[PDB]
RNA sequence: AGGGGAUCGAAGAUGAUCAGAUACCGUCGUAGUCUUAACCAUAAACUAUGCCGACUAGGGAUCGGGUGGUGUUUUUUUAAUGACCCACUCGGCACCUUACGAGAAAUCAAAGUCUUUGGGUUCUGGGGGGAGUAUGGUCGCAAGGCUGAAACUUAAAGGAAUUG
């Protein structure tokens, strides 16, 4: 029996799509589909802005972040607990966490 | 066995019987 | 497209009849359709109903009043020897008892009581109980 | 709907997609195809009498485990040769 | 660690409802009280179960908890659940209306004094 | 059900519905018998005399069975302005 | 039927107005509509307040009729109406059920709260869905109180109000009480309105 | 000695109904098996299947029997039990109890004529109980009930004298055989035939009526 | 699979088991007097029951 | 076949791993990967769900169109236009809930209106193997596509869900 609703992840009105590739994995999962997070960060991170905001001219200055946008496979977001096996009720749950 | 390595097998199993078969034209 | 009129009609009678509706609209009215709800009304099973002119082909409104099992159709027309009328109201009507199958003859669209009456035959149109 | 159609002159297309339907129909096949009258051992009919060649302890199948004492017979009337088996106890010395 | 267990807290929910005029929130007192209205067939318990009775008098009498009723608490709030103001309904200063719920009443019969918002 | 000698067999004649006829079945256990009271020389309920409406499972699973009392409350009489039948 | 004094007079519906409870739901519903006006701007909903005093008669007219005042269960679960469905309890007959419902009630015999109503009376039917469900297993008719997004399901005669908070629901339940009492009961002369404070019908907290 | 604990179960040991219809009429939730074992006493009951089911436990194993029983008369009046349980013998008991907690009044009448006591159906009716689907026709005189052995004695109980049936679906699984040919006799009373097109004034129904003999203490 | 097993021992239990003759008996009679005599025995009289009525036991259970 | 030929990379090599390691991992790399002009006709080419039609139930989003709106926000003065809001109506990609109904069930707004069995119409399937095999035919430069058996064999094969 299907169990997924959504088969895979959001095509629907289409039957083909782009594909990325993982940044693990380096496979080739339809952009439709891939677990997806948004890493932002900071390129000093939080414990050494003292020593950086310190030792830096500039008044106070305009932390830069790095950003980076994950892209993962089923395969390596399942095992590195992106996203974990849920209940057959919990599973059906789109909100974010 | 899978049976797209079952597919490939008869697969051989043909292009060898064409072979067989024609070895009398 | 649409194939025969008199069925969308008698089916939205017949689900309509099963959602409790006491109403029910039509589309489009034929004469075809009135005669097979004239023959309704008379033996009870729906109401009053009311023509409706669109200079085009017509709309019908059915008063319903329980006591509709259900309308069919049966499709195509077959063509029933006078004795085989027999075998379809054996078929598909619930007893000996009551029960319609509106025919069609040359002497006009009536249940097959009534034909069976006049001794006359024709081709099945649908049914009614 | 209901897949078929229900035309009232269409009797055409309903009598021949049931004939080229039988055909999925295994006992019809045989008798169409008369594969008794072809392969089968017998001629089609009930018995053949042969005359006993060799005779035979074909082992049984699983999950049993005894010799099942056979003869292997030359039918007269085709020649064709056929293993049959010989029934009750100790049989396989009324036969020579 | 120390979890009573029901047969205890099933004594004490018990105790509480059939006598809470004689119970008190003392520990010894409700130990001898037991020795006459109870049966308890041994020491331990009988302490046990009073102690427990005892825990929840400590946190009665500064609440009514969750699934105890018994005659003085249910009169005590039967009288405090009748206070009545010299109402709020009232008006202070006619009927504040919105707008076409004046057109519900206008389509209605009816008096009453308005105010447009 | 009569018979052969105009006889009365065929153990009871079920009820019908108010709102859709339809025969109200011996396990029909959503359906509802409505007792409503009538009303003498100003106020003053009877007890005794009820105008009784009948409803079916079906009718009150899909929720009509508000829309219909109100209508059949109108029908003999007991409101005014509420059920409007044009809509 | 009911003469002329059962109208409107609008003493009754000044109680109404003060109670709030003509304000009605933004979520409407299909089985609601009638009991709609109109909709005020910047997102409202006008009860008919009418058919909502309308239904309310011929709820206590329900009420009534069935013998035994006692056995007729009141009920309710959200805090807001449950002193209420305790102070018409005491009124009349009335079996009161405040809190939980505890799932078991009117099936299921052996429980300790084995009520056998011929009626029941329901504030919230979204709250109160299991008393709901429970009733419609026994063939018991439902009287509730319904504001304009709640479930008409397995309901039958719904008062239309606002069961939002404030006094919508004591108010119901107040006038509820008044006229199952002016009907046979112990009133008469409705001429007059009561000796008994609205007010009492609420909530607590304090 | 009954003691009843519901509000039908006392209107009935009084004598306040003397009819089984009358629950029929007012669909009353039946819930003490007593009633039906004072409203109808010399109802027969039949056994039809005693089969063993199985499980497993968080260790090895699990089984216990299951018991099928019908109870009626044949004077219109049947029910069905199905319950499973440790034993054979409690098994029986607890189901025939449900059987007679659910019996089910039967709507009987005449094929053709009606020449004196009816003896097949009103109509055609149609049970299902999944894949396996029952449906029972009229039947002229002297012909019997068409069925299944297991089906036969279920409606002989019922009280039919002839009917055809036709058996649709996996008829072996036993169990959901009879519940479907149960389905079906029961619903005889659902189908509006003209006879009852007349309308009646709706009754008022015994816990209203009786309403004072009704209550508790 | 194999087919050549051993011939060696047909007739093996039979050739090896003790030959009893039939004890004889006044025959049993033929036609209706047969089937009158199943009649009354079946459902006239009535042997050995057990609740269910048995058709051959032996020694029964005691 | 011509171009192209960064890249990644079937073959192949080479490093490790292993008992073996033709593999996974690592390195080098042929073909291919791009295009032109030819072919090829196959994918789980999937929603594993034919098409037109009619009907049976609620709810908020969202795309495109239109309509209503002394709604809003925009200038130098609050008008045109622009975006935005509300309601709405067609036609969309869906979701949500229900369940009258349906199902073996998982589940479906169709997979509902089916033993109360007929709106029109195309297609396929009739136990598992043997086997997409043999053979004829035909298309293809080829790989292959399309059509497509039988003898013999066997009592399960298989779905859904339940507990372990
Ligand atoms: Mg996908
Ligand atoms: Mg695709
Ligand atoms: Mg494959
Ligand atoms: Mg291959
Ligand atoms: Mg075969
Ligand atoms: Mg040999
Ligand atoms: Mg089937
Ligand atoms: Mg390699
Ligand atoms: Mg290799
Ligand atoms: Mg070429
Ligand atoms: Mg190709
Ligand atoms: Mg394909
Ligand atoms: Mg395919
Ligand atoms: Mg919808
Ligand atoms: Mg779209
Ligand atoms: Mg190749
Ligand atoms: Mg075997
Ligand atoms: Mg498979
Ligand atoms: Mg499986
Ligand atoms: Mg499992
Ligand atoms: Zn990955």
């Amino acid at each position: 029996p299907k169990k997924r609703a959504s088969n895979g992840r959001n095509k629907k009105g289409r039957g083909h799509v782009k594909p990325v590739r993982c940044v693990n994995c380096s496979k080739s999962i339809p952009k439709d589909k891939a677990i997806k997070r948004m890493a932002i960060r900071n390129i000093v991170e939080a414990a050494a802005v003292r020593d950086l905001s310190e030792a830096s001219v500039y008044p106070e200055y305009a932390l830069p972040k790095t950003y980076n946008k994950l892209h993962y496979c089923v395969s390596c977001a399942i095992h590195a607990r992106i996203v974990r096996v849920r209940s057959r009720e919990d599973r059906k749950n789109r909100a974010p966490p | 066995m899978r049976a797209k390595w079952r597919k490939k097998r008869t697969r051989r199993l043909k292009r060898k019987r064409r072979k067989v078969r024609a070895r009398s034209k | 497209t649409r194939s025969s009129v008199l069925a969308d009609a008698l089916n939205a009678i017949n689900n309509a009849e099963k959602t409790g509706k006491r109403q029910v609209l039509i589309r489009p009215s034929s004469k075809v359709i009135i005669k097979f709800l004239q023959v309704m009304q008379k033996h009870g099973y729906i109401g009053e109903f009311e023509y409706i002119d669109d200079h085009r082909s017509g709309k019908i409104v059915v008063q319903l009043n329980g006591r509709l099992n259900k309308c069919g159709v049966i499709s195509p027309r077959f063509n029933v020897k006078i004795g085989d009328i027999e075998k379809w109201t054996a078929n598909l009507l619930p007893a000996r008892q009551f029960g319609y199958v509106i025919l069609t003859t040359s002497a006009g669209i009536m249940d097959h009581e009534e034909a069976r009456r006049k001794h006359v035959s024709g081709k099945i149109l649908g049914f009614v109980y | 709907g209901k897949g078929k159609p229900r035309g009232l002159n269409s009797a055409r297309k309903l009598r021949v997609h049931r004939r080229n339907n039988r055909w999925a129909e295994n006992n019809y096949k045989k008798r169409l195809l008369g594969t008794a009258f072809k392969s089968s051992p017998f001629g089609g009919s009930s018995h053949a009498k042969g005359i006993v060649l060799e005779k035979l302890g074909i082992e049984s199948k699983q999950p049993n485990s005894a010799i099942r004492k056979c003869v292997r017979v030359q039918l007269i009337k085709n020649g064709k040769k056929v293993t049959a088996f010989v029934p009750n106890d100790g049989c396989l010395n009324f036969v020579d | 660690g120390r979890v009573r267990t029901k047969t205890v807290k099933r004594a004490s929910k018990a105790l509480i409802e059939r006598y809470y005029p004689k119970l008190t929130l003392d520990f010894q007192t409700n130990k001898r009280l037991c020795d006459e209205i109870a049966t308890i067939q041994s020491k331990r318990l009988r302490n046990k179960i009073a102690g427990y009775t005892t825990h929840l008098m400590k946190r009665i009498q500064k609440g009514p908890v969750r699934g105890i009723s018994f005659k003085l608490q249910e009169e005590e709030r039967e009288r405090k659940d009748q206070y009545v103001p010299e109402v709020s309904a009232r008006s202070n200063g006619v009927l504040n209306v919105d707008n076409q719920t004046s057109d519900l009443v206008k389509s209605l019969g009816l008096k009453l004094p308005l105010s447009v918002i | 059900m009569e018979n052969d000698k105009g006889q009365l067999v065929e153990l009871y004649v079920p009820r019908k519905c108010s709102a859709t006829n339809r025969i109200i079945k011996a396990d029909d256990h959503a359906s509802v018998q409505i007792n409503v009271a009538k009303v003498d020389e100003e106020g003053r309920a009877i007890p005794g005399e009820y105008v009784t409406y009948a409803l079916s499972g079906y009718v009150r699973s899909r929720g009509e069975s508000d829309d219909s009392l109100n209508r059949l409350a109108q029908n003999d009489g007991l409101l005014k302005n509420v059920w409007s039948y044009s809509r | 039927s009911l003469p002329a004094t059962f109208d409107l007079t609008p003493e009754d519906a000044q109680l109404l107005l003060a109670a709030n409870t003509h304000l009605g739901a933004r979520n409407v519903q299909v089985h609601q509509e009638p009991y709609v006006f109109n909709a005020r701007p910047d997102g409202v909903h006008v009860i008919n307040v009418g058919k909502t005093w309308e239904k309310l008669v011929l709820a206590a007219r329900i009420i009534a009729a069935i013998p035994n005042p006692e056995d007729v269960v009141a009920i309710s679960s959200r805090t807001f109406g449950q002193r209420a469905v305790l102070k018409f309890a005491a009124h009349t007959g009335a079996t009161p059920i405040a809190g939980r419902f505890t799932p078991g009630s009117f099936t299921n015999y052996i429980t300790r709260s084995f009520k056998e109503p011929r009626l029941v009376i329901v504030t919230d039917p979204r709250s109160d869905a299991q008393a709901i469900k429970e009733a419609s297993y026994v063939n018991i008719p439902v009287i509730a109180l319904t504001d304009l997004d709640s479930p008409s399901e397995f309901v039958d005669v719904a008062i239309p109000c606002n069961n939002r908070g404030k006094h919508s629901i004591g108010l119901i339940w107040y006038l509820l009480a008044r006229e199952v009492l002016r009907l046979r009961g112990a009133l008469v002369d409705r001429t007059q309105p009561w000796s008994i404070m609205p007010d009492l019908y609420f909530y607590r907290d304090p | 000695g009954w003691v009843p604990v519901t509000k039908l179960g006392r209107l009935v040991k009084a004598g306040k109904i003397t009819t089984i219809e009358e629950i029929f009429l007012h669909s009353l939730p039946v819930k003490e098996f007593q009633i039906i074992d004072t409203l109808l006493p010399g109802l027969q009951d039949e056994v039809m299947n005693i089969k063993p089911v199985q499980k497993q436990t968080r260790a090895g194993q699990r089984t216990r029997f299951k018991a099928v029983v019908v109870v009626g008369d044949s004077n219109g009046h049947v029910g069905l039990g199905i319950k499973t349980a440790k034993e054979v013998a409690g098994a029986i008991r607890a189901g025939i109890i449900i059987a007679k907690l659910s019996v089910i009044p039967i709507r009987r009448g005449y094929w053709g004529t009606n020449l004196g006591q009816p003896h097949s159906l009103a109509t055609k009716t149609t049970g299902k109980c999944g894949s396996v689907t029952v449906r029972l026709i009229p039947a002229p005189r002297g012909s019997g009930i068409v069925a299944s052995p297991a089906v036969k004695k279920l409606l002989q109980l019922a009280g039919v004298e002839d009917v055809y049936t036709q058996s649709n679906g996996k008829t072996r699984t036993l169990e959901n055989t009879l519940k479907a040919a149960f389905v079906a006799i029961g619903n005889t009373y659902g189908f509006l035939t003209p006879n009852l097109w007349a309308e009646q004034p709706l009754p008022v129904s015994p816990l209203d009526i009786y309403s004072d003999e009704a209550s508790a203490q | 699979a194999k087919v050549h097993g051993s011939l060696a021992r047909a007739g093996k239990v039979k050739s090896q088991t003790p030959k009893v003759e039939k004890t004889e008996k006044p025959k049993k009679p033929k036609g209706r007097a047969y089937k009158r005599l199943l009649y009354t025995r079946r459902f006239v009289n009535v042997t050995l029951v057990n609740g269910k009525r048995r058709m051959n036991p032996g020694p029964s259970v005691q």
